[PDB]
């Protein structure tokens, strides 16, 4: 009944709609296919006490495929930042992305994620990570196809949606 | 009109109308009555703001895409001067009387357009009236410098920073209309300013010369005027303050020698009295962490610079107190702990993610101990004794806070335990470790005061361990023991398993494991019985524990191996996706593989399952399983003795290999192929 509208601005081909999709129905897809702007996949979840939606609106991460960067955040709920663990350019941007998030709309919860913890967990970025540390920023790792805290960047944000720390799926 | 039902699509969730409004955008937007349009639109009020944000941010679009045919980024239809002379008039009639979203979204349109126009200098000072004329107006123009600094380049950096500087000082100084946000978001601006122009000096000087320089000391002392006042007793203003302060200490060193002698003192009443409000108002609880945050990198910073270094060496006995002071746990965290053991555990690990004030405490600590190993180990004996002593003091009034000092006490102590313990290796300090282990570890032991406490005392117990008595290691390790069942709270029960893997460390780098050898058997049926309770963080840990205990004496693996070998199988298959549970399996079969009494039943109970995985379809078992099970299949063949047993040439070798063939992931066959790789080295 309640929709509650999210967004992921991961940059680069960092995981996000093989997440989406996991999330959504099915398995991982190794296939590289760059999203060319913006697709919504519902995506409902049922609670131990309640029923919450969650329309991921996908982004796009590089430049030409943008369309509108910062147009789509509007009446947001939460939003996801991402860049995977095996990638070093893909967290050197992440206070970009964050100033581009936070101004259209204001202090919503947000996770920086990362994702595929198969591979190798802070590679090239470094061994620790230190912009989560004082906003209102919580961090995780999670995998698309391992499927490791698959559900627990949107337990974060159901939690600190409602307001109960005892929602459980 | 319908200018606007466009955007509602660019709103909409459905792809179609989103599609076709995107693409509308596309199309009209080369006519020149666009960006007017835009701005009609989001300064009027009396409309949906998510359309005025939407015009805003397509305004900003706009003004990157057709305003400049030499930017980067230019489109063919170029903006006539009509329109621009026409919305450069209207659009900053907003940035007024609004919610904050449409007065950033229009502050950032207008920065986009600033950033064009500053050169041709049209007139750049009506948001300047804002700033004497009251309230939202003034946080207009303060988004708008604060996007506008943020976006000059290197060039304009040496002609807008004598502009911007002069004035934000005038701003920060009256202190009689510019209220608090304000005047702190004028410190952010100078910041900005400032780091990004001694990163320009880094790159092509400038910065450092005849221009600012003085104004830096100007702000200099503004600064050291502010911290002492208590109106402005707003705590993050004092935290914006302090992070500018840090950012002049590091920046431009130099410049900062002549004044720090005078910016100390009030930063170390800052700290006391921000520790004694802290204590009182979080602690003992029936933005300030962030003041407490600004406080800790400050002194960080002050460790860096090698002039300022010998600075905090002087006055280290009293800054450890107040750190010891600050790693009190808070009463939400012991509710939260107590409500969810998976935080607890994910918290106090030395590996976390979460930052509170506790861990940078602990950070800080970690730090100049490892700066100042001999007069930090010093330094903390000394508080830590004082501690104990104003400790005991509040103890006797038997006050209900009394414990959280003995915890932080502990943790201090024991976080550092090499230094300290090195020390008084050779004596160069005068605690007493023998009484500190007695009267303060063992003795709290038997109180019934708070869980956490009793584990904090567990695994303080397992640093120490190189120096104790034998008795003193048996009382230990039985009151360890004792902490797995289930009798005792979940969170005692962890810190017993984190204590038992110190033990389990220490003594056998010590080489006295025999004193562990009688209590293997507990130990060990208390770490199953415990992993089979909680699932995720608890169990990341009690198989790591499991492992090290595993290593400790080989023969108790060989007697009880039926136990471990069943256990950690299932869970590797239950638990198989998460990276680390993979790890720590591959690490017990890797450590039960040296044991040659453990090979047949290991071999006989495992191959069988390994094989089973390697059969199965790619689509059926659970994802990246498959190259789990060839690593330990790897570790298994590789850490055995030469000599190769019948299941694996019968069933490993061409299971493997019809596996390596038939699989398509690119990870199955990387992993398989080291797989090959290592069985060609029999002999
Ligand atoms: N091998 C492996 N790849 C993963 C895993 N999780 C996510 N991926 C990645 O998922 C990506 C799929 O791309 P998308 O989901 O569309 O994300 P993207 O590449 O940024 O594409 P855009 O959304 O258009 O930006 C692949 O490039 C994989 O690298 C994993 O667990 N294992």
């Amino acid at each position: 009944v309640p929709t509650f509208k999210l967004v992921l601005v991961g940059d680069g081909g960092t995981g996000k709609t093989t997440f989406v999709k996991r999330h959504l129905t099915g398995e991982f897809e190794k296939k590289y296919i760059a999203t060319i702007g913006v697709e919504v996949h519902p995506l409902s979840f049922y609670t131990n006490f309640g029923e919450i939606k969650f329309d991921v609106w996908d982004t796009a991460g590089l430049e030409k495929f943008g369309g509108l960067r910062d147009g789509y955040y509007i009446n947001a709920q939460c939003a996801i930042i991402m860049f995977d663990v095996t990638s070093r350019i893909t967290y050197k941007n992440v206070p970009n992305w964050h100033r581009d998030l936070v101004r259209v709309c204001e202090n919503i919860p947000i996770v920086l994620c990362g994702n595929k913890v198969d591979v190798k967990e802070r590679k090239v970025k470094a061994k620790t990570i230190t912009f989560h540390r004082k906003k209102n920023l919580q961090y995780y790792d999670i995998s698309a196809k391992s499927n490791y805290n698959f559900e627990k960047p949107f337990l974060w944000l159901a939690r600190k949606l409602a307001g109960n720390p005892q929602l459980e799926f | 009109e319908a200018l606007v039902d466009t955007l509602t699509g660019i709103l909409s969730p459905v792809q179609e109308v989103r599609a076709a409004a995107e693409e509308q955008i596309k199309v009209l937007e080369v006519t020149e009555e666009f960006g007017v349009h835009l701005a009609e639109l989001t300064v009027d009020p009396q409309g949906a703001l998510a359309i005025r944000q939407l015009a805003s941010v397509i305004l900003k679009q706009y003004v990157e895409t057709h305003w400049c045919a030499q930017s980067e980024k230019f489109r063919p239809p170029e903006t006539t001067e009509r329109a621009k002379i026409v919305i450069r008039e209207l659009l900053p009639n907003g940035l007024r009387e609004s919610i904050s979203k449409v007065r950033s979204s229009v502050a950032y349109a207008v920065s986009a357009i600033a950033h064009w126009d500053w050169p041709e200098a049209w007139p750049q000072l009506f948001n300047l009236l804002m700033e004497m004329l009251v309230l939202n107006a003034v946080h207009g123009a303060m988004r708008v410098l604060t996007e506008f600094t943020r976006e000059v380049t290197d060039t304009q950096m040496p002609l807008v920073a004598p502009v911007i500087l002069p004035e934000m000082y005038k701003i920060f100084t009256m202190a009689e209309v510019y209220g608090i946000r304000t005047r702190s978001r004028a410190v952010e601006i100078f910041t900005t300013c400032a780091h990004m122009i001694c990163n320009m000096e880094e790159l092509e000087k400038g910065a450092a010369k005849v221009l600012i320089f003085p104004v830096v000391q100007q702000f200099t002392e503004a600064f050291v005027q502010a911290l002492q006042i208590p109106p402005t007793s707003d705590s993050g203003f004092k935290m914006e303050v302090l992070k500018a302060v840090t950012a002049l200490v590091k920046n431009f060193p130099k410049h900062m020698v002549s004044s720090m002698q005078q910016i100390l003192p009030i930063v170390w009443n800052t700290l006391t009295e921000s520790a004694a409000f802290y204590v009182r108002t979080e602690v003992n609880y029936t933005g300030f962490e962030n003041l407490v945050f600004s406080i800790f990198e400050f002194v960080h910073a002050l460790l860096e610079n090698s002039k300022f270094k010998s600075t905090v060496k002087k006055a280290l006995p009293e800054l450890i107190y107040y750190i010891i002071l600050y790693m009190q746990i808070t009463e939400e965290q012991i509710k939260v702990w107590t409500a969810n053991p998976q935080q607890f555990v994910e918290d106090e690990d030395d590996d976390t993610f979460s930052y509170t004030v506790r861990i940078a405490a602990q950070d800080l600590l970690l730090a100049v101990a490892t700066d100042f190993q001999n007069e930090s180990a010093a330094a903390l004996a000394a508080a830590a004794t004082r501690h104990l002593q104003e400790a005991e003091q509040t103890k006797n009034s038997g006050t209900e806070h009394w414990w959280k000092i003995h915890e932080a006490c502990m943790l201090a102590l024991g976080s550092v335990k090499a230094i300290i313990t090195d020390s008084v290796k050779n004596g160069r300090i005068h605690f007493d470790m023998h009484g500190f282990l007695t009267n303060v570890i063992l003795a709290d032991l038997n109180l019934s005061v708070s869980p956490f406490l009793l584990g904090r005392a567990l695994w303080a117990a397992s640093r120490f361990t190189v120096a104790m008595s034998p008795e003193l290691i048996q009382q230990f390790l039985q009151a360890t023991v004792s902490g797995l069942h289930e009798t005792q709270p979940p969170s005692v029960r962890i810190s017993a398993v984190r204590a038992i893997w110190g033990y389990c460390d220490q003594l056998k780098v010590s080489e006295s494991t025999h004193v562990l050898q009688p209590f293997l058997p507990s130990i060990l049926d208390g770490l199953i019985h415990l992993a089979a309770q909680f699932s995720s963080e608890v169990l990341n840990l009690v198989m790591e524990t499991l492992c090290i205990v595993c290593t400790v004496d080989p023969e108790f693996t060989a007697s009880m191996e039926s136990k471990i070998c069943p256990f950690t199988i299932a869970i590797f298959l239950k638990y198989s996706n998460d990276p680390v549970v993979a790890s720590l399996a591959q690490d017990i079969f890797k450590e039960l593989s040296q044991i040659e009494a453990c090979q047949g039943p290991m071999q006989m109970r495992l191959i069988p399952t390994l094989v089973s995985i390697m059969q199965a379809p790619a689509d059926k078992i659970p994802a990246g399983l498959c190259a789990t099970a060839i690593d330990i299949l790897t570790t298994v063949v590789r850490n055995t003795k030469p000599p190769l047993s019948q299941l694996l040439i019968c069933q490993a070798f061409p299971a493997v290999a019809q596996c390596t063939l038939h699989t398509d992931d690119n990870a199955t066959m990387q992993n398989g192929g080291e797989c090959l790789r290592a069985y060609v080295s029999v002999t």
